[PDB]
């Protein structure tokens, strides 16, 4: 069930994550942060949080875009990067995978961007496994498939990118930018489930398990909405096939994920859930954030568990994007859009 | 082809100069590595006398 | 005989309980320190709970030594063995509780050091699992000697 | 003989029961308490349900202890053993029911503090198992005294 | 001798079984109640299915106890033993089944609170197993009558 | 003797099988019930299907109970014991199969009314194994028994 | 005696085989039916292909029942024992095999209605172990029996 | 006796070997059948290869029966036990290898139809292992047939 | 006694060994052949390395057969045992080596046609063992037979 | 002689404990030094705290070894043997706790070495669990040494 | 007897080690061979090492084989026993070490020709175990049968 | 006798220890040699640290080997047995430590030339363990041996 814990590494991680809870950002924290219009009030409310620690250090009243980026560097290295080193066992492996999972999509965007000329070393904010001076620039400068192998071998544990990289070598998706990204997202859901499957005899997942399944579902719907108005290229991998065994099946998830907008799969997907799969971009985005963020907050009550660490990473990316949206608007005297509409962030 | 490439290299390579002479003999057609494939363009290795291999 | 084994069984289980306790807790202390290094005075206290389990354990063991019959019997052994067990695994069972409640409690201490005291109270509730076994154990040791020595 | 290990069984398995229970809830308790600091008072009452199985367990031990005579047979041993088993393992399983709900019940209190008392009634139902074993153990214990096969 | 252990067998498995049902179901109750706390009355009906199993066991157990004679042969033994077993392990499986359904049916309640009558129906079907085992065990004892199974 | 254990094993394994079945079948039925709330009548026929093995079992056990004596030999014992196993295990396997097919098959019911009869048909293939197991047990039991003094 | 244990092997293991067959085949069909409900009549033939062995095992066991007396000797026992084994594990082994091939093939069916008959061919070839076993056992049983010495 | 085990090893193991081989082969064949549907005949050739192992095993077993007396000799007995083993465990091993090679080779069938025979050349290499078993077992049977003269 | 089990071990172990080899290598090869169908011949030569272990094994086994039939005792039995084991362990272990080396060496065979001889050489180091088992065994067989003698 | 097993157990289990403590604590130290090499001094103090268990183990052994001579009573054997186990497994368990906290605290150091003295203090509390055991054994050993009458 | 288990032990374990050593190093060697075709001459040396372990083993086995006979006294028996075990289990570990360092070392061959010689140096340190088993077993054999067993 | 196993344990386990060490330590070094092509003399020292343990081992092994009898006394024998136990499992424990730490300690070299001495020191703390078992064994061993037939 639970309470059979004896992991050296996961205690250490959890203690650090709990110390952060004291200063964590919350739905309350955001609700107060939107009301502002003056530079000073906003500043003051934020200062006690984990992100707030950085602003206290360097007191800045312009709250420009660049300021936000520096803040992300400092926090991501401190919260994620340093701690992994000091971990071991399956706690290190599991934590590295979820972080790497974001990585898979970003690396591809830096590499294709490079062919087009984007940036040769500069990477921006997002949950990542390594910093902007460890592995990610070495990855970015290269335009050929081969080099991507050689870099990946250096950092142990072996990235999920290695496997993904073999498939993409043979052109099973082409060089068209969207078909690649959709395949990497199918892969990202698939590997996470498997890593969960191993880890499950020791913790207790209800909320986590139900949320991971809903995350998948939302992703499938995202890939459909996008490839709509431009057709879905079904021969190549651009649509999600996912283990379900409930209402949906492998056959069902594939219909849903393509551009087809087929209702019978939809009836299986939701009946009482606010998201149903609409041809409206905005509405789904509001719902996605709220739904995704709940189950993670409830999950924090679990402690010294594999369940808690997953929820925390997943919350931090959603947190990053929120903060970015609020600090930019107040710098230039205007209100927020998305932050104002939802009450759960 | 493998035998041909070697005999010419041994025989004529000396005229181009000792500095010019590198051993990375052999040929990999599979994508497992990109060494072992001559061309003056790359700094990895060089042809040691004017030789082009033409594959139709 | 088994009476001697009685001693053994007691000294091991209760070590294991308390070890396990101190292990988990300790990792919580280690962890708390890196964001807030001055909660030590509160933090340390969980460890000391599991340590007091052994001292009650020790009295039983020594008692059993003395209470060995002449060459004993099959029946004599088994009373002594049963006493050894009682304090031992009741000892382990409190010790295990103390490590898990404790560890969560020091992360408890991290965020609020004011309602840390509420956690201390949980810790104490688990020590009674030891005490109750200790009581029995004493009574088992005494029964061996009674009946003009069993 | 086997009766002494029966005494052991009782106080040990009921304690493992209470350990896991106190443990599971404890983890949830610390989490909820450091966010809402007025629910400490509620928290105490889940914990104590698992402490109170042990005190029935303690009594059965005491009976059985007394009921050991001198140079018993395997047959007399076995009767006494069966009683100790009954309260040990019902205590063990009951203990479990108290922790699994308890933890979850800290999440319930938090979101709905009106329904603190609703959770309590749910917990009372696992206590019926402690009552059920305990009784039966008494019945057995009384008879069980033969002191070399009646 | 094995009669004591018969009672014990019954008291261990059924206890485990109830505990499961209470545990599992409860966890689901707590979750559904954060959305709706007027489904308190409906949610309670799944949880309580497991606890009543043990009361049936309680009839049989006390029976077997009173039927435990002061001297027993191997044959008297297996009948009392076999009898406690049957109610214990039917108890285990019934209790387990009810816990799984009980959590799931409570989720069923939350989204649809008018098919509440239909979830209750699902549950009763897994109680039937507990009953058929209780029956068999009781009858086995009563018919068999060695010397009223002494 | 080994014959009494026969009575047990028959009703225990089979109770397990069905419970397993009900539990699985339930988890599916409650989920499908938010897609269409009219599937009550269809729902009831998979869940309950596996539980009709046990009532057979109960009958067979009662035959055996009455045919018990005061002393069975090794050779007689082994046949009674082996007959119990027959009903218990077929029960155990049928139930397992029926809850898997049963849960998945609700999705099938829901979407396509017309193939409800087709789901029922998959399950029924397992039921045959429960009927013959009872058969087989009866016949065995009849030969073996000759009552007391073997 | 030793024969009844034979009858036991046969009727347990082949029931288990068929159960697996139906389970694996079943879950596959249930998935397919909510997109293709015309292919039911075809679908029906893979599942029931593992059922036709199962009916054979059941009969074998029923044979052994009739062939058994009050008691038999060791020699008569051993061949009957060894005979039940043949159908029990060959039935089991085939039953499993037909289910795994089956499940994957209902998904092929879904994609390619026309080639249903080709899935059936793979299935039939696993039937030889089972069938061959039924024959061998049947023959052994018939010959063995005379009660006491073959 | 040791005869019964001879029978047991040969018919259990080799049956599972064949099951393994077919299952595994099946999963590949069913994936592949949608892709290329007329390559059915070729696909079919691997599946039946593991099926012929069983029919050898069962013939060895019918003999072994006859070779069991009731005189009981350990050393004549042991050759029958030892004989069964040999075709059993060799049969299992051919089956385990054949399903792996069989599976991987249907991918071959799909892509390179023409060179399908290269898969066969591989597959057939694990049939040597059955011949090796067959031969050795037969001799051993033949020696054994004496109805265990003590 | 042990001597029969010697026969048996030889056949059990070396079959399985060779299987393991053939499976592991097989999958790699079957996969590879789709790139270039020209490595057919090359690829087969690794697979045939595990085929030769077993044929040696048959030569030692067959000898033991002739020396068996009769009721022996300790002296023949243990020397026959030791011979069985020898062909057994080399077959198992060399068989094991070959499949590992073989798989990774399928990449070696593919890219390197001139370091193909190197690939053979690794495999060829494992074949040394097959010889060691066999030579020692052959010596053993001739000496073993003395018949009877404790 | 059973005292020879007692000397060996104390020094074997504890050396393993000491082994485990140093293993863990080591992987942490080695990393921590490359990050900040200025924490060498601090980092070393935890690892050797877990090698103090080992030093006690040796002493018990030395004392007893000498008192064995070549002959003692059977009864004497059994107290000394049991003495040895006490220290041994108490060691083992104490060694686990010192390795876990030890490991985590050098990782604590790495981020913030201010409270380096607080990691150390926890480890010292776990050294009491070895101590109290180390005492009990010494009492047993001397008394038992008398040739019947402990 | 104890002689037979001396013979079996030596020939089993040292062969495993060698097979393992060869297999493991192979995995590395195949991979490096494709990347450069020029490192053949180094690749051969790590792999072949674990093959020279098997030959020292081979010697012990033969020695013991000549000494083998169960009408020998127990003293020969136990000396065969001690010889078998020594070289076998060291042999096995020696094989492990040679294959682990062996795998890893292929990276060291490829980049730095110069520091190939360091890979060999590690490997020479793992050979001491082989020596250490072989040495005791040889002497042992010299005692069993005087004159190095001729 | 029971001495023979004393011989076996000693040489076996101390060999296992050395291997584990050489292995684990090896992997770190092979990476470091291409990460840094100048720390060769530094890398070499950790690995060879475990293997020296064997040499103290060899001493005890040779002594007890030569002094074996046909039938040795029970009392005398175990004293021989226990010297063996001590040395084996001390070498093993030490060796286990040195390899986990060992692997870790190559990182230390790699990044920090100056803190080379601190990596070694952690290794040398576990080395005491090996020594101490050898001591305790020696003592015993003096007495135990007395030439052939102790």
């Amino acid at each position: 069930m639970e309470g059979v814990y004896f992991n050296i590494d996961n205690g250490f991680i959890e203690g650090v994550v709990r110390g952060y809870r004291n200063g964590l950002l919350s739905n309350n924290q955001y609700i107060n942060l939107t009301q502002c219009d003056t530079l000073e009030d906003l500043k003051l409310q934020l200062s006690s949080t984990d992100y707030g620690n950085f602003l206290s250090s360097v007191s800045s009243e312009s709250l420009t875009t660049s300021l936000i980026q520096e803040y992300a560097s400092s926090k991501l290295y401190h919260e994620f990067n340093y701690i992994r080193d000091q971990s071991s066992g399956s706690t290190r492996k599991f934590m590295d995978y979820i972080t790497y999972g974001y990585m898979i999509d970003n690396v591809a965007l830096m590499i294709t961007g490079t062919i087009h000329d984007r940036d040769k070393g500069e990477i921006l904010q997002r949950c990542h496994p390594l910093g902007w001076f460890d592995t990610l620039p070495t990855l970015s400068v290269a335009t050929d498939l081969e080099s991507l192998y050689e870099t990946v071998l250096v950092d142990t544990p072996l990235a999920p990118y290695f496997k993904n990289c073999f498939d993409t070598a043979e052109e099973l998706d082409d060089m068209n930018i969207e078909i690649i990204r959709n395949k990497l997202y199918k892969a990202y859901l698939e590997d996470f489930y498997n890593f969960v499957t191993e880890e499950i005899p020791e913790p207790a997942k209800e909320c986590m398990q139900t949320l991971l399944g809903f995350e998948a579902d939302r992703r499938s719907i995202n890939i459909a909405l996008n490839s709509l108005q431009s057709s879905d290229i079904d021969p190549d991998l651009k649509s999600d096939l996912l283990p379900n065994i409930g209402k949906l099946y492998p056959l069902a998830t594939f219909h849903l994920a393509q551009a087809q907008d087929f209702e019978g799969v939809r009836a299986a997907l939701a009946n009482v859930y606010e998201y149903r799969g609409f041809l409206e971009t905005g509405n789904l985005e509001d719902h996605f954030y709220q739904l995704e963020m709940e189950l993670c907050r409830d999950a924090f009550t679990q402690q010294f568990a594999i369940s808690t660490v997953w929820a925390w990473m997943k919350s931090k990316e959603q947190e990053v994007r929120n903060i970015t949206w609020i600090a930019e608007c107040i710098a230039q005297n205007q209100r927020e859009r998305i932050n104002n509409y939802i009450s759960v962030y | 082809l493998s035998k041909c490439k070697s005999e010419l290299i041994d025989a004529f390579g000396f005229l181009g100069g000792n500095a010019f002479m590198k051993d990375k003999k052999g040929k990999i057609n599979k994508q497992d590595t990109s060494l072992h494939q001559y061309a003056s363009l790359v700094d990895t290795e060089y042809e040691p006398f004017v030789m082009y291999i033409i594959n139709l | 005989f088994f009476g001697a084994i009685g001693c053994a069984s007691a000294i091991i289980f209760t070590s294991l309980g308390a070890a396990y306790g101190t292990a988990k807790s300790g990792v919580g202390i280690c962890a708390t320190c890196v964001l807030r290094p001055d909660l030590l005075f509160k933090n340390i206290v969980p460890v000391i709970m599991a340590g007091i389990i052994a001292i009650y354990g020790l009295v039983v063991s020594v008692l059993v030594c003395y209470s060995l019959g002449q060459k004993q019997a099959l029946y004599t052994g088994f009373i002594q063995l049963g006493a050894g067990l009682s304090v031992g695994l009741s000892g382990l069972a409190a010790g295990f509780a103390i490590g898990i409640v404790g560890d969560a409690g020091v992360r408890g201490s991290s965020q609020q050091p004011r309602l840390f005291v509420g956690m201390i109270l949980i810790l104490i509730f688990a020590e009674v699992l030891g005490l109750y076994g200790l009581i029995v154990a004493l009574l088992l040791n005494s029964r061996a000697t009674q009946d003009v020595v069993c």
